[PDB]
RNA sequence: GAUGUCGGCUCAUCACAUCCUGGGGCUGAAGUAGGUCCCAAGGGUAUGGCUGUUCGCCAUUUAAAGUGGUACGCGAGCUGGGUUUAGAACGUCGUGAGACAGUUCGGUCCCUAUCUGCCGUGGGCGCUGGAGAACUGAGGGGGGCUGCUCCUAGUACGAGAGGACCGGAGUGGACGCAUCACUGGUGUUCGGGUUGUCAUGCCAAUGGCACUGCCCGGUAGCUAAAUGCGGAAGAGAUAAGUGCUGAAAGCAUCUAAGCACGAAACUUGCCCCGAGAUGAGUUCUCCCUGACCCUUUAAGGGUCCUGAAGGAACGUUGAAGACGACGACGUUGAUAGGCCGGGUGUGUAAGCGCAGCGAUGCGUUGAGCUAACCGGUACUAAUGAACCGUGAGGCUUAACCU
RNA sequence: AAUUCCUUGUCGGGUAAGUUCCGACCUGCACGAAUGGCGUAAUGAUGGCCAGGCUGUCUCCACCCGAGACUCAGUGAAAUU
RNA sequence: CACAGGUGGUCAGGUAGAGAAUACCAAGGCGCUUGAGAGAACUCGGGUGAAGGAACUAGGCAAAAUGGUGCCGUAACUUC
RNA sequence: AGCGUCGAGUCGGCCUGCGCGGAAGAU
RNA sequence: AGGACCGAACCGACUAAUGUUGAAAAAUUAGCGGAUGACUUGUGGCUGGGGGUGAAAGGCCAAUCAAACCGGGAGAUAGCU
């Protein structure tokens, strides 16, 4: 449940740190992005030495939030925060080489295998 | 906001006709002491249904 | 919308309606009839059976319960001395609601409530 | 009310465990990741329970990876396999939110014992 | 085709065999007897008048006691109406069951919605609730302007306003049919149906599916 | 805002 | 002898000179993507930074972010940032008082709705004996949006790059209707912790107050952020357009005689209201089968007897409700309260015993308490009655039976 | 610039995006030295801009507690015409 | 006006508290001259609220938030 | 006109009466 | 010691909401400023209308102020309604 100048945390090791979304991208008047779901993200916080800059304005998918996805049993998976993968502008790709902290089996899509790939736990 | 125009009798009495009152449609007789009372309310003497509930 | 809700507001807040059907309840025990609206004869229907159900059973627990309810230690003695023993047979209605009417200053509809054994 | 409760008692498991809050406890998952279909454990204690009958629920909170998770179970869902009761503990709430601020040594939980 | 009347009895949730949560209502579904058939001829149309459920005899009121008595069934709870479709026929007196939803995957329920009395716009109409602060004077879930300065001069027919809200027939189409269990006249569908417990329903196989 | 003779705000055209 | 203005918010409504979706002609139209023109108003038709701004520029979206009218819609619906009172200052003008299509700081927005209009809900009478139900449908309203992925198919096309039409599935955004099974919110009517103080003689245990004193959880109900469903398919007649046959005009020609197509536009099909539809409709069932007297002697009045079906009234009440209205019951009775059992919530009550100098811990004990919940129970309250409502229901003309 | 019409002057900083703000340039329509010029610590219910925390200000409202609104009994106005 | 306004001096209990603040009480005084019901929209005064956290707005208006004592520690600038 | 054939009219210009298109707006 | 600091009484009135035929012809609630001084307050006295007083707003001078109130000139005058 992110919407705009909602606060992030990366889960890759990109560069950045804490990153902003400025638009849930996939429809017209869209409030909401959950887990999966690509958004337009700023860079505000980034470590001195990385592959991304602060006031960058790139792209990311949502891997982790407060909110929780649902399963179709009902069950409710909930995180403590909010969390997202920095992805390339124009391809949608994973920036970073390594992924940080567990994910939930909504990206277990063709897409998002790399990051199922690289993710420590997937549950 | 105010009226334009003063209202007319005819009105003022088309505006009452829903103001009329009803009386009681009928009254309850006490079997034991006979005293007429409004159903389902004990009587002025204190009697309901053939029992003297109250005292006075 | 007050869909399947019991309880009535009577115009006051919570501690004045506690308060009030505390001492009516403590009135009606002390009396054995009362004479007051009935709405608030309704209401109290539903605070003073349930101390003459705890009244059944004699014990210290439960005749603290009772002060707790109360705050009347005559009252509590009269409940557990006399309204206990003469209802520990009958189960549910202690109490009779007797409508008598309308108040003088207001239209307000009165009637009495007493005990069943009186 | 009593065609509801037969519909509903006719579906509970009679093999579930007794657990409090406060308990540690592993639940097993059915994944059914792709063509396979394996176990996948969840330990952690448990915070919350709701005793509702087949609508009986329970919160497990688990720090993994440096993250904590919070994950509810259906007790009656056929997605739990197992519930195994690793350790009890001591608590005098039925529910322990406070537990979300906490980390390290305040978010340990004496045992109990007896 | 026709349908069937039945009861609210409630929610639940059934479990399937891959972890699948389905939450059903639960339907009472009993027989329902045939009080009376139209024809084109007396009628003009073709329907049948169905009955179900039992009511007291010091209720039932002298003509419908001889109408039930002429249809030769026991009095019910109420009357309703199902029109037939072309080749279907049904006799004075006949039961029908749920088993009737025994090969319909898709039905049509229509219940009375719960009533939520007199509703203001912002709840009735979805109208948004002006600004809590910033100045506002006593105008925060007021409808606002409800028309223009002139021409027409005036408010126009349907103006979305305040009132009665809820209490009212509300059809939800295309449900799927979870379970008829014929045994304990039970007829459990996926999803939410119009009304509170113990409300009247009407089943009817879906018309766009 | 002014506040005319009779309690009556001055909104008058300009 | 007064028609409140710019912008913003809420709520809208109409036009088409159409932004998207829909259907076609031409193309300097290979495909994809375009340009122009024609038809088409059913639905839809962004969020932020700056600025009082409309506008505009910029950032990022979308199928699209249309153009206008409606007192440049809308202040007896809100705001008051701008422009227009009184204060003060800067630049400039004047000797000055003072003044600038100049900037800057600050600066009271009243109205209980009579009529029309609109949103809901009732009373009266009518519909031609009265009453209880179920319907038909003249008419009216609601809804109609669209993205992406896959298959056909890397096929048609194309030197390559690139890349289809038609057709068929899946999954989304926005909107709308229901509902509380799940996930949550609330839950001053349930349980507990705790601070200060007062009181019940005192210890213990409780209660009042301090925002529910502060909090921690939480039943039912309501509810969204939660989960079910929907936009349709089909039919008829058509717009632009495309045609067959065919003369006027031996040819040609979609048309003048005929025939076949053709769109989210129209009428249906989907949902809801609906016989005050005074054109007041249809079907089923139930009830009333006395006497006498006057007359201005007829759709007349009066008296005695009779009071049916049904309704109203009263009481207990509802997931119905502002009040009416609507629904379930009234002893041949589960309508409400109480009571019993369970469930839920809270969390191991009080008393007693033991250990410790004590705070405190342990056992009895998952104890005690437990609202609106579930299944039962006639203990309490739903009284016998009385009231309204009548006694076979007009004339004429046809068709049958007699 | 409390002074600049052109003007949202030009460059830099801050923001994804800044007609406001800050630092400069000087092209000062129309600053300027007791109707004082330029600085200035502290002070200000003073004007403008930014940041952390905080939140129903908002996305987008929901529920609850009270006082009216609603019904009953009593008393009983006003503008306007 | 039997009107949420204004009006000088004097007295100064207990517990907690720095205190004449504040909360609860003592002596003393009072419940404020219409009541009774129900528990719609809407208005007023409040309590709580999932995820986000100024995206609202002319403007963080209003709300929310901080808040005591003792100790450690505290920058540019400065008229010290 | 149609494809030498063909077997009754044909080709236009002028003046005129009445008609058609050009012709889209907001309750 | 301080026209020193925080903060009650006391003196003011910066913001918002309510009210605006009000409880009130300027108030209530929640916040807000000063609070040993150029402070505040009780009683009595003085300054009178082209005059008074004014840490200056054309502010105040009995709910009235770019010339108070009362009586008179006076039935001012009104090419206006
Ligand atoms: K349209
Ligand atoms: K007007
Ligand atoms: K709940
Ligand atoms: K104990
Ligand atoms: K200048
Ligand atoms: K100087
Ligand atoms: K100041
Ligand atoms: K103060
Ligand atoms: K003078
Ligand atoms: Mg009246
Ligand atoms: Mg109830
Ligand atoms: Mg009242
Ligand atoms: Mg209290
Ligand atoms: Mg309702
Ligand atoms: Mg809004
Ligand atoms: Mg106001
Ligand atoms: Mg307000
Ligand atoms: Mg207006
Ligand atoms: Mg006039
Ligand atoms: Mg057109
Ligand atoms: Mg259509
Ligand atoms: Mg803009
Ligand atoms: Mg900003
Ligand atoms: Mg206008
Ligand atoms: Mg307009
Ligand atoms: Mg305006
Ligand atoms: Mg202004
Ligand atoms: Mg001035
Ligand atoms: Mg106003
Ligand atoms: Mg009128
Ligand atoms: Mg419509
Ligand atoms: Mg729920
Ligand atoms: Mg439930
Ligand atoms: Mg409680
Ligand atoms: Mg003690
Ligand atoms: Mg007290
Ligand atoms: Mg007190
Ligand atoms: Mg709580
Ligand atoms: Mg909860
Ligand atoms: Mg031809
Ligand atoms: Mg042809
Ligand atoms: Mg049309
Ligand atoms: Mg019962
Ligand atoms: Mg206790
Ligand atoms: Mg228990
Ligand atoms: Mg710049
Ligand atoms: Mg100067
Ligand atoms: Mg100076
Ligand atoms: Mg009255
Ligand atoms: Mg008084
Ligand atoms: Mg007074
Ligand atoms: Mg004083
Ligand atoms: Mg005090
Ligand atoms: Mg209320
Ligand atoms: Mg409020
Ligand atoms: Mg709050
Ligand atoms: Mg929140
Ligand atoms: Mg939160
Ligand atoms: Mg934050
Ligand atoms: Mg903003
Ligand atoms: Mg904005
Ligand atoms: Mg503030
Ligand atoms: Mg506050
Ligand atoms: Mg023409
Ligand atoms: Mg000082
Ligand atoms: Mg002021
Ligand atoms: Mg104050
Ligand atoms: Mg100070
Ligand atoms: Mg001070
Ligand atoms: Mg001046
Ligand atoms: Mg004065
Ligand atoms: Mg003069
Ligand atoms: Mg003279
Ligand atoms: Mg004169």
């Amino acid at each position: 449940m992110i919407q705009e100048q909602t606060m992030l945390n990366v889960a890759d090791n990109s560069g950045a740190r804490r990153v902003m979304c400025i638009k849930v991208l996939g429809g017209s008047h869209r409030r909401y992005a959950g887990v999966g779901d690509i958004i337009k993200i700023t860079i505000k916080e980034a470590i001195p030495r990385g592959k991304v800059k602060k006031g960058d304005v790139l792209k990311a998918v949502v891997v982790r939030t407060k909110k929780g996805v649902r399963r179709p049993d009902g069950s409710v998976i909930r995180f403590d925060g909010n969390a997202c993968v920095l992805l390339n502008n124009n391809s949608e790709q994973p920036i970073g080489t390594r992924i940080f902290g567990p994910v939930t089996r909504e990206l277990r899509s063709e897409k998002f295998m790399k990051i199922i790939s690289l993710a420590p736990e997937v549950l | 906001a105010v009226q334009q125009n003063k209202p007319t009798r005819s009105k003022r009495g088309m505006r009452r006709s829903h103001d009329a009152l009803t009386a009681v449609t009928s009254l309850s007789v006490d079997k034991t002491s006979g005293e007429k009372h409004l159903r389902h309310h004990i009587t002025a003497d204190g009697y309901y249904r053939g029992r003297k509930v109250i005292a006075k | 919308m007050r869909h399947r809700k019991s309880g009535r507001q009577l115009n006051r807040n919570s501690s004045h309606r506690q308060a009030m059907f505390r001492n009516m309840a403590g009135s009606l025990v002390r009396h054995e009839i009362i004479k007051t609206t009935l709405p608030k004869a309704k209401e109290l229907r539903r605070v003073v059976e349930p101390l003459i159900t705890l009244a059944k059973t004699d014990s210290v627990a439960n005749r603290r319960l009772a002060f707790a309810r109360t705050r009347d230690n005559e009252i509590v003695a009269k409940l557990f001395n006399e309204l206990g023993p003469r209802f520990a047979s009958r189960a549910g209605g202690y109490t009779r609601i007797l409508k008598c009417g309308f108040r003088a200053g207001d239209n307000a509809p009165m009637a009495y409530i007493e005990l069943v054994d009186r | 009310s009593n065609i509801i409760k037969q519909l509903e008692q006719e579906q509970m498991k009679q093999d579930v465990p007794s657990f409090r809050p406060g308990d540690t406890v592993e639940v097993k998952v059915w994944v059914v990741e792709g063509s396979k279909k394996r176990l996948q454990a969840f330990e952690g204690v448990v915070i919350a329970i709701r005793n509702r009958g087949l609508h009986s629920a329970f919160t497990v909170r688990k720090i993994s990876n440096g993250e904590g998770v919070e994950r509810v179970f259906q007790t009656h869902s056929p997605v739990v396999d197992s519930i195994s009761v690793k350790r009890r503990g001591a608590v005098r709430k039925a529910k322990l939110y406070y537990l979300r601020e906490r980390t390290g040594k305040a978010a340990r939980i004496k045992e109990r014992l007896n | 085709m026709i349908g069937l009347v039945g009861k609210k009895v409630g929610m639940t949730r059934i479990f399937t065999e891959d972890g699948v949560s389905i939450p059903v209502t639960v339907i009472e579904v009993e027989a329902n007897r045939v009080t009376q058939v139209k024809d084109l001829a007396n009628d003009g149309y073709r329907a049948i008048q169905v009955t179900t459920g039992a009511k007291k005899a010091n209720r039932v009121t002298k003509p419908e006691a001889g109408h039930f008595a002429k249809a030769g069934v026991e009095a019910g709870r109420g009357l309703w109406e199902f029109r037939l479709a072309e080749g279907e026929e049904f006799t004075v007196g006949q039961s029908i069951s749920v088993e009737l939803f025994a090969d319909v995957k898709k039905v049509d329920v229509t219940g009375t919605s719960k009533g939520k009395g007199f509703a203001g716009t912002v709840k009735r109409w979805n109208f948004r609730t002006q600004d809590a602060t910033h100045g506002n004077s006593l105008s925060h879930r007021v409808p606002g302007s409800i028309g223009q300065n002139q021409t027409p001069g005036k408010v126009f027919k349907g103006k979305k306003m305040a009132g009665q809200m809820g209490n009212e027939r509300v059809t939800v189409q295309s449900l799927d049919v979870v379970r008829v269990d014929a045994e304990r006249n039970l007829l459990l569908v996926k999803g939410a149906v119009p009304g509170a417990t113990g409300s009247d329903l009407i089943v009817k196989p879906a018309v766009k599916a | 805002m002014k506040i005319l003779h009779s309690a009556i705000y001055a909104t008058g055209i300009d």
